[PDB]
């Protein structure tokens, strides 16, 4: 949801299987900004870490591995060979061209200028966040100060009352 | 709280701290709740010298096995509260399970302490290295040797 | 012929069939003999027990002649072998105890598994695919335990060596997940198989055949650990090494677990203890769960019995009000409403029930552990007298509800099937609802030993004839809501996935359409025709124990019930309108099967036209004329040409044609010159003039194994 | 009831309502219902008791239910003084034979009272014990967890807490929670971040992080004594730097700081020795183990014990080997048995002692093969070889720590060696040394994959030292110089990615000072390959490029060196822009995924979608494409199938057809529904743009794609078809 | 539908107000959700889909959807055997969805969701989405680090068959947050 810039994690989008624990969620889009084209997801909190979802996890859950988690994750992307920014602009290039259609729209192609600059910046600024989360100089993270914004009751309470702060 | 009558009621190669001795002595006292002479005070509450040797062990300096245990306590520690351990404990300080720390962190440090003909080659496969050929003419010619190949082979 | 006669009543005369097979001279001769008569008696194996069992062990003593002379004997079964395999297969299909054509099969690979038998293995290479296939669909099916073990078993034990099983490896999977979880000796089979396949494959080949198998594969391995046997446990323990990394690989489909969705507590009894002056609630849903497989299984003790049916008994007794009295529930039911009034037309169904609340499972399952204790022999002086009296009593409880002065409102007319009719969480009735009798009485139809299906026909003639007392009559019975809720209740065991679950659906319609009034049965005549067509259709190319046959009795008995014609003094308008009606509807059904896809569901659709046509004493033509609109598409095919339609619908559309086109006023004439009916005859002469290429390159026909049909 | 109909109507229908088959039946039903009145409860209560003899899951789950509502009906006084003794009776010697049962007695017993309200106090360590010894596991851990958050997570009472559940934790493998509590709970910063470096694979930072914090701790010393609160992290220090130190491949300094006198380490030793060929040690570490071992760690003393049988220089005995491994594998299993049901982190080391024990068997059988009266005889070398090639092929994964793979390979070492040994003695037998070459062909290669998992796990350093052994074997097959020098590369290219030029250069000084001559083309295609990626990172493109195609040239189906040439023309052309750079990199990628080893392709076939969107209007990059796609199986375009039928409906879709039509004909289902799913949208599309009207160019590309597949499949498009038409119901 | 029209005109005073709104959409919810509850919760595949009661494996060799999502590293893929007779009706995703069962030849039985979407682009972009993760999946199986924290995304498979009808991989057992 932070990395990829997701729309957000609404709880009715949460879907929790009670026979195994997975979760999955229905359903996530990149939140492309439809006035200009690039991502946003700009909001007081980076993922859902919600107190009812704090409670459950406990305070050792959210520290030990939650955040090893998420920093095994920002790290094993980040890793040159998997070449993720490839895929990355393959996929966004498919986003791109259903933003135009919808907005600025044999029908003509988009200007390749434009969607290769799009494309460009978009994947920039997720792999600057994943690149952001990744590093790990000093044994410290990013990830443990995105964990405690993201459960900070000053950017929940900013937050919409229908994506429910309060579970 | 009296137990009630039943039917079948009768009508050590490392040296051991004072630390060890003390956690030994305080597993048998508060959680068996059994006397200085093991006395059985309830039927049910048998002495276990496992659970003894995982307390000592939570804070020992080596593994001390419940056989272990349930010898020291029995042939030193029944002779010494019959100083007392409390006041060994009390009188020590922490001094000497501090040493023991110490003396493990300098053995720690010092074992820390202690720690061309190239173009030949192309020239017999008969690549001029000096002129690259593009991926495109590597490609006609891989696709000319295939088709040889298969001319080749039929 | 005539010494397999008499050895069939002298067994004593094996000796000299034993005999004949030990000597040189004779054992080939007598073998082959005795292996063509056997093999021209094949079918008879399925039907008759005795003939049967002297079958198998005919064959088994050939089976050890090949054991005992294999140089003569293995040329002598070498030719049979094909036929024994292909017809075993065939025959279990349609027979009414298939079970003796596996232990054929087991005996034969018993044989060859002997290993010098090389030119059975050559023999037995191309039987491989097919026979392979056939079990593995087998072992997946639903089926009593014996029979599971035997298709596991045939799985694992057929008798070639592992690098001829190399193509048919995924196959072998299933079977050997199912091998790791099955009976002691299963589980050496199966860590057998695995073992050999470790030691002998790659571990690269070997890991991606696993891989689909390998979440069920690897928690069957790690339970394994914890068999109480050594050299099971060992042998895991020692095949977990031998797979090396690969046995602690994150599983993508993770291990189940356990979760309660119901926050309410089961139901429980009052204990009291004087001695603190408080009671407490003791719960049973797992004690009547426990009473219920000790009444189930066979190794329990006797006493063990008896203590689980009188734990069934008083929890049944105590969920029960028990506040009914003598002169009271004299005074309700002699009402005049309960014979005048007009009984209301509602239906009640399981579509609108939702999940069965803890109550109402627990209750299921005790009146299940009460219908099985009144079949046990041992618990049967008390338990059928029991049962028998609180079928009486819930079927009395429905019959207030569901009518007289004081029927509930989701029962009073107008009103529709609700939830408010069963026990929920949410809406539900006031109390368990007394239909929860007729979900044990499906269950009891449906399980898997059909002995119990007799308590069931008791249970509905005592709910049928106190109904017809307090009622009046059976008519005013068969109108009943409940009756409604029986019917769907029982033929949704002929939906059910297993053949003992159908087969109870169909004991259960025939049953009821012996009993119950005509015209009951011919408003329900279309529901019955319905899932008797399922159980034929969905049992295709399964082993049925006879769930086909019995089908097809019972809808041919049906049929003929509804069809024939009333008398002059029973020729009621009401009756003639419902007969008329009824049979409007299942002529249109069978109508529309004719072309059908399934041949069995086909054949049956046509013979029961011809029933029909017999019975009424019309004609073919005369019956199919209202609905043949619905033949329009198909007779002659319009809308798809041939060559696009799958070979089973083509031979469905065909064998439809020839079926309408050769009554005998043609309910279809074709016309050449109409363009789809020229189409479809140059399509039926190019079919039957252009060779067996020209045809296998066509895409519908490449899969078939043979053209012919 | 069946009149409870009268008490539910109106009072109105009540006032006014206030045969002899019909009277019989309501007397023969009234004589029943008196006999269920006389149903009494204890009927219910004997029957109950004897089912729960019967059934030991019922009586588990009767007393679970029926403990906590008794102990509700005790009074106060009662409660208090029934807990008070309950906290002894845990604790009693009498439940250790419970031990092995499952469930144990004392299992269901503490889960009964765990569900009491109010609750009954338990110490910490009494936890601690139970959970580890009678599979009580997760209710102890869960029981702690309440307990610290109860107690706001210090004062002693609070340190038993936590020093408990951190016990669990370890014991547990939970490698994340244990340092997410002892991030809190920690004094010294130095030690939170050698948790988070260890946590994370850093075990040199890690290493470092616990030596300052030792030092530190020892300035400290010569101020004030310390704390017994304080030990709990010194303990930390040094179980994690001797964890550190196993996984940095140091076993000399860990034999030698576990026999340093007055502080000496048997378990240690016993670890550590026998991966040094230090024999002697391992037998007086045995020695010292055996008085006094652990119960969890007798199956490991039985295996070391199978060690020193085979490979001690003097006191070789074969015959016990299968008797040590029965012991370990039982052992192993009993417990198994004492471990959670559901399989975790906590399984993991005896899922790694079960390979361990099954190759201590394989040795010995080895071992055996190489005795005087068995060496040279056929069947030796065939049980030989066959041993060999299984222990090449099974391996452990890179999820297991570099200790376990350390474990497996030093054995193996040991008896290629013992191999290795036996017939460069003999020399009678084997006259052209194919035994003894066997032997240093699979040390060489043990070696080598030991290096990798070393440079795969992070250890650059550590691999660079292992991969340096290879220089200590007089001889070695050209093939293991080959992989050595492989792996000495993408070491320098790893290290490259953090350091920058200096590792680079160290690299290409590996590559020129190889002397190619005894190497294959195809090896020499790969060096050239790893030369240009070199080339590329210090920024000589001319040079990469003609490393590039020389490798290319050399071995033309070298999938990688096409992939690295695409890779350094599609960033000279993001850049420089020239349309025959972009062609360059589609060709190298192209030929790259000819193959059908699709997971490795599809990073490739994504840059070749990218780079289509430089195309210029004559569709040069989608003629390129369209040339080389040929050979390229189209199991590798059907996870690209969306962003091909994106690129279909575009201008390029002329040229990307034929591709689309292949993929489709190979793989029809996987074509049909996102084609027909496409074709309908742009249909729905056209309709709202001229709210019959002429089908557009990709709604003919569509109805193409879908009529081929229709006279390919006609009947499986039929029934996709016809299952789509049935949608419309639900 | 007379007196939701009579509820919802906006030409009444104090209408166009947004809370209003939201309240008379709250109102009418319930109204609705009482009266979804008093429909049936499962319906018969015999009653309208003979195509489906009538499919086995002799009609074609279908795979189960989304076999072909990401390729099976393998040829082994799930061919459909049967359409299991009952489809049940279920609340799921704030819609009303059918669950097919789908029984394979292995024997297993797949629950399928039959959904509706009124908008097209959304369930392409979300589809975009679930591909994105499927493709990052493989890299989490190659480090250490994440293969040692059991990492991964689950990924239900989603075919769309129609622009407003896709096939989605139903897990019974789950419940979202809400
Ligand atoms: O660890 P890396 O250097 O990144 O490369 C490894 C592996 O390399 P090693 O066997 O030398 O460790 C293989 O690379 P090649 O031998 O093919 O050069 C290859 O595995 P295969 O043997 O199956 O080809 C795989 O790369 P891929 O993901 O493309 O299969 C993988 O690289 P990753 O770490 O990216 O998986």
């Amino acid at each position: 949801e932070f990395v990829l810039h997701l729309n957000r994690l609404n709880p009715e989008m949460l879907q929790i299987a009670q026979d195994t624990g997975k979760l999955n969620v229905a359903y996530f889009r990149f939140d492309i900004n439809d006035a200009t084209g690039d991502l946003d997801a700009n909001r007081p909190v980076p993922f859902r870490l919600t107190p009812n979802i704090s409670e459950f996890l406990t305070t050792i859950g959210v520290s030990g591995p939650l955040t090893a988690s998420m920093i095994a994750v920002a790290r094993c992307f980040a890793q040159p060979n998997f070449k993720v920014d490839g895929i990355l602009k393959t996929v966004l290039r498919d986003e791109i061209i259903a933003w135009h259609k919808k907005t600025q729209e044999q029908p003509e192609n988009m200007d390749s200028q434009q969607l290769v600059s799009l494309v460009q910046k978009a994947v920039t600024a997720i792999m600057t966040r994943l690149h952001n989360l990744a590093q790990f100089e000093g044994g410290e993270s990013k990830v443990n100060t995105l964990v405690a914004a993201a459960n900070s009751l000053d950017n929940l309470c900013r937050m919409d009352p229908a994506w429910h702060p309060w579970l | 709280v009296v137990p009630p009558r039943s039917l079948f009621d009768r009508a050590d190669n490392p040296e051991w701290l004072i630390s060890e001795d003390w956690a030994l002595l305080q597993a048998v006292k508060q959680l068996l709740e059994l006397p200085l002479n093991l006395t059985i005070v309830s039927p049910a509450h048998t002495p276990n010298w496992d659970l003894v040797s995982d307390v000592v062990n939570s804070c020992s300096r080596i593994y001390r096995s419940s056989k272990q245990c349930r010898n020291r306590y029995e042939n030193v520690i029944i002779p010494r509260e019959e100083l007392r351990t409390s006041q060994i404990y009390a009188q020590d300080e922490n001094a000497t399970h501090t040493q023991l720390y110490t003396s493990h962190f300098d053995l720690m440090k010092m074992t820390a302490g202690k720690r061309p003909k190239h173009a030949s080659v192309l020239a017999e496969s008969g690549i001029n290295y000096d002129k690259p050929l593009p991926p495109i003419q590597v490609a006609s010619l891989r696709a000319e040797r295939i088709a040889k190949e298969k001319k080749a082979l039929d | 012929p005539y010494m397999v006669e008499r050895i069939s009543k002298n067994y004593a005369l094996q000796i000299v069939a034993n005999s004949f097979l030990a000597n040189p001279t004779t054992s080939a001769l007598f073998a082959t003999i005795l292996v063509e008569y056997l093999l021209d008696r094949l079918p008879e194996m399925g039907s008759n027990v005795e003939l049967s069992n002297l079958y198998l062990k005919l064959f088994k003593l050939v089976f050890g002649s090949v054991s005992l002379f294999a140089a003569e004997n293995e040329q002598m079964l070498k030719p049979h072998l094909h036929k024994i395999v292909n017809s075993s297969m065939e025959l279990a299909q349609t027979a009414k105890e298939p079970y003796n054509y596996f232990l054929l099969l087991r005996a034969l690979f018993r044989s060859i598994g002997g290993g010098s038998h090389d030119l059975l293995y050559q023999e037995f290479l191309p039987l491989l695919p097919n026979l392979l296939q056939g079990l593995n669909m087998l072992q997946s099916g639903l089926h009593k335990q014996h029979m599971k073990d035997l298709f596991v078993e045939l799985c694992l034990t057929v008798p070639v060596r592992l690098s001829s099983l190399l193509p048919y490896l995924p196959m072998l999977m299933d079977p050997l997940v199912s091998a790791l979880n099955g009976s002691q000796t299963l589980v050496s089979q199966g860590l057998r198989t695995l073992e050999l396949c470790v030691d002998n494959l790659q571990p690269d080949f070997l890991y991606d055949h696993i891989q689909p198998v390998r979440a069920e594969l690897m928690q069957a391995l790690w339970r394994t650990l914890r068999n109480p046997a050594d050299s099971i446990s060992h042998v895991a323990y020692r095949v977990l090494g031998k797979f090396g990394g690969s046995n602690r690989k994150m599983l993508k489909e993770s291990q189940k677990l356990h979760y309660v969705v119901t926050e309410v507590q089961g139901p429980s009894i009052t204990v009291e203890f004087s001695d603190c002056k408080a009671s407490l609630q003791l719960p049973m849903e797992k004690a009547i769960e426990t009473a219920l497989d000790c009444l189930k299984s066979a190794n329990t003790e006797p006493y063990y019995r008896r203590q689980a049916w009188e734990v069934i008994k008083c929890f049944l007794v105590a969920m029960m009000s028990l506040e009914d009295n003598k002169h009271a529930l004299y005074q309700l039911l002699a009402h005049p409403n309960f014979t005048e009034k007009t009984i209301p037309n509602v239906i009640i169904s399981h579509r609108y029930k939702a999940q069965d609340t803890p109550a109402r499972k627990t209750f299921e399952q005790a009146l299940t552990g009460a219908f099985m204790s009144a079949v046990i022999k041992d618990l049967r002086p008390s338990a059928l007298p029991f049962v028998a009296s609180l079928i009486r009593h819930y079927t009395m409880v429905a019959v207030a509800q569901q009518c007289g002065p004081f029927l509930l409102p989701c029962y009073q007319v107008g009103s529709q099937p609700s939830t408010a009719m069963f026990h929920s969480e949410e809406n539900g009735s006031k109390g368990m609802d007394p239909l929860v009798l007729i979900d044990a009485i499906a269950i009891c139809m449906a399980y898997e030993e059909k002995e119990l299906c007799k308590i069931g026909e008791v249970a509905l003639a005592v709910i049928f004839d106190v109904a017809s007392i307090i009622l009046g009559s059976k008519e005013r019975a068969c109108q009943l809501p409940l009756f409604s809720y029986i019917v769907e209740r029982l033929c949704a065991c002929c939906y059910e996935q297993a053949w003992y679950a159908k087969l109870g659906g169909v004991v259960s319609i025939k049953f009821l359409m012996e009993r119950l009034p005509l015209t009951w049965v011919l408003q329900n005549q279309q529901t019955f025709l319905k899932a008797l067509l399922f159980v034929m259709m969905d049992l295709t190319g399964e082993v049925s124990n006879g769930a086909v046959a019995m089908a097809k009795t019972t809808l041919e008995q049906l049929l003929m019930r509804c069809a024939t014609p009333l008398k002059d003094e029973e020729r009621a308008e009401e009756i003639v309108a419902a007969q008329e009606k009824s049979f409007h509807h299942v002529t249109h059904d069978l109508v529309r099967e004719v072309t059908s896809p399934n041949s069995t569901v086909r054949k049956q659709a046509m013979h029961s036209l011809q029933v029909l046509a017999q019975v009424t004493g019309k004609s073919v033509t005369v019956i199919m004329e209202p609905h043949k609109e619905v033949l329009q598409d198909m007779v002659p095919p319009k809308k798809h040409l041939l060559r696009h339609q799958p070979a089973n619908a083509q031979i469905g559309l065909m064998e439809g044609n020839t079926f309408c086109t050769t009554l005998q006023p043609r309910l279809f004439t074709m016309d050449l010159n109409v363009v789809e009916h020229k189409v479809f005859y140059t399509e039926l002469l190019n079919l039957c003039e252009a060779e067996d290429s020209a045809l296998t390159k066509l895409p519908c026909y490449k899969s078939l194994p043979s053209l012919v049909p | 009831s069946i009149t409870n109909v009268i008490n539910l109507a109106d009072s109105h229908d009540r006032a006014a309502f206030a045969g002899n088959q019909l009277h019989m039946l309501t007397n023969r039903h009234d004589k029943f219902l008196d006999t269920l009145r006389e149903v009494k409860t204890g009927a219910l209560l004997s029957a109950f008791v004897q089912l729960c003899h019967i059934s030991t899951t019922l009586a588990e789950k009767t007393w679970v239910q029926l403990f906590p509502r008794l102990w509700k009906i005790l009074s106060d006084r009662q409660q208090h003084a029934l807990a008070g003794e309950i906290s002894p009776f845990l604790c009693s010697g009498s439940h250790q034979v419970q031990r092995d049962c499952q469930p144990s007695a004392l299992n269901c017993f503490v889960e009964a009272m765990s569900q009491c309200v109010p609750p009954i106090p338990i110490r910490p360590c009494v936890l601690k014990y139970l959970g580890k010894t009678h599979n009580l596991w997760f209710r102890s851990t869960l029981m702690l967890e309440h307990q610290a958050f109860e107690k706001g997570l210090i004062t002693p009472p609070q340190q038993e807490i936590l020093d408990s559940l951190a016990e669990l934790y370890s014991l547990l493998q939970e490698e994340d929670m244990w340092a997410g509590l002892w991030q809190k709970r920690c004094k010294y910063s130095e030690t939170a971040t050698a948790i988070a470096y260890e946590q994370h694979g850093f075990f040199e930072q890690a290493q470092e992080s616990y030596e300052k914090a030792m030092d530190k701790a020892k300035k400290e010393h010569e101020r004030s004594n310390a704390s017994p609160a304080i030990f709990p992290e010194y303990q930390l220090w040094e179980d994690h730097w001797i964890r550190c130190s196993k996984e940095l491949n140091q076993w000399e300094a860990l034999t030698e700081y576990g026999q340093s006198k007055g502080h000496i380490n048997p378990y240690l030793v016993l670890e550590c020795a026998w991966r040094v060929s230090n024999w002697t040690a391992m037998k007086e570490a045995l020695v010292q183990v055996e008085v006094s071992c652990p119960k969890e760690m007798a199956w490991k003393v039985n295996m070391y014990r199978g060690y020193l049988a085979i490979c001690h220089p003097e006191e070789q005995q074969l015959s016990f080997i299968e008797r040590l491994v029965e012991m370990a594998s039982s052992l192993a299993i009993r417990e198994w048995r004492r471990l959670p049901h559901v399989v975790s982190h906590v399984h993991t080391p005896l899922l790694q002692a079960a390979q361990q024990i099954i190759e201590l068997q394989e040795a010995a059988q080895i071992n055996a093969g190489l005795q005087p009266t068995n060496l040279g005889r056929n069947n030796s070398l065939h049980d030989m070889k066959t041993v060999v090639k299984t222990w090449r092929n099974r391996l452990p994964i890179v999820s297991d720590d570099l200790s376990h793979w350390s474990s497996i390979f030093m054995w193996r070492q040991h008896h290629y060696q013992a191999i290795v040994t036996a017939y460069e003695n003999s020399s009678q037998h084997d006259p052209s040394s194919n035994n003894a070459m066997l032997g240093v062909h699979a040390s060489a290669s043990a070696i080598i994959q030991y290096g990798k998992i070393a440079r795969k796990q992070g250890l650059v350093n550590v691999a660079l030292d292992i991969l340096s052994r290879i220089h200590t074997i007089p001889t070695v097959p050209i093939v293991d110089c080959f992989q050595k020098i492989r792996q000495q590369v993408k070491c320098y290219l790893q290290l490259a990615g953090v350091m920058g030029k200096n590792e680079c250069m160290q690299g290409l000084e590996v590559i020129e000072s190889t002397n190619l001559k005894y190497f294959t083309k195809e090896m020499t295609a790969e060096f050239y390959a790893l030369k240009g990626m070199f080339l590329a990172q210090i920024n000589k493109s001319e040079e990469a490029n003609k490393a590039f195609s020389a490798a290319v040239q050399m071995h033309d189906v070298l999938v990688k060196a096409w992939a690295m040439w695409g890779d350094y023309l599609e960033n000279i052309f993001v850049k420089e822009r020239q349309l025959h750079l972009g062609v360059s990199a589609i060709t190298c990628y192209l030929h790259a995924c000819r193959h059908q080893n699709e997971s490795k392709s599809r990073k490739y076939l994504a840059k070749v979608l990218w780079l289509l969107s430089f195309d210029d209007d004559k569709n040069t990059l989608a003629d390129a494409v369209d040339k080389y796609c040929i050979g390229v199986p189209p199991i590798q375009w059907l996870a690209w199938i969306p962003q091909l039928l994106t690129c279909l409906v575009g201008s390029e879709g002329k040229l990307l057809l034929n591709l689309i039509s292949q993929v489709g004909r190979v793989y029809p289902q996987a074509v049909y529904f996102p084609i027909r799913t496409l074709y309908l949208t742009l249909k729905i599309e056209q309709r709202e743009r001229y709210k019959p009207i002429r089908a557009t160019a990709p709604m003919w590309r569509c109805s193409r794609i879908m009529h081929m597949q229709r006279e390919l499949h006609p009947t499986l498009l039929s029934s996709l078809e016809g299952i789509v038409d049935q949608m419309v119901w639900f | 539908k007379g007196q939701f029209t009579t509820d919802f005109d906006f030409s009444v005073p104090g209408s166009m107000k947004l809370h209003n709104l939201i309240s008379k959409l709250k109102k009418w919810i319930k109204i609705l959700e009482a009266k979804t509850k008093q429909l049936p919760k499962f319906f018969l595949i015999e009653e309208k889909c003979r195509f489906l009661s009538n499919f086995s494996a002799q009609t074609a060799e279908v795979e189960i959807p989304g076999e072909f999502l990401m390729p099976k590293p393998t040829h082994y893929y799930i061919k459909i055997a049967r359409f299991m007779p009952r489809v049940e009706i279920v609340q799921k995703h704030n819609t009303a969805a059918r669950r097919l069962y789908i029984r394979g030849h292995n024997g297993k039985i797949y629950p399928y969701l039959v959904m509706n979407d009124a908008c097209l682009t959304e369930s392409r972009r979300e589809e975009r989405v679930l591909q994105l993760l499927r493709l990052l999946n493989p890299c989490l199986e190659k480090r250490k680090e994440t293969t040692k924290r059991h990492l991964f995304f689950t990924v239900p498979r989603v075919v769309a068959v129609s622009p407003q009808m896709r096939l989605v991989e139903d897990n019974p057992s789950s419940l979202s947050l809400v």
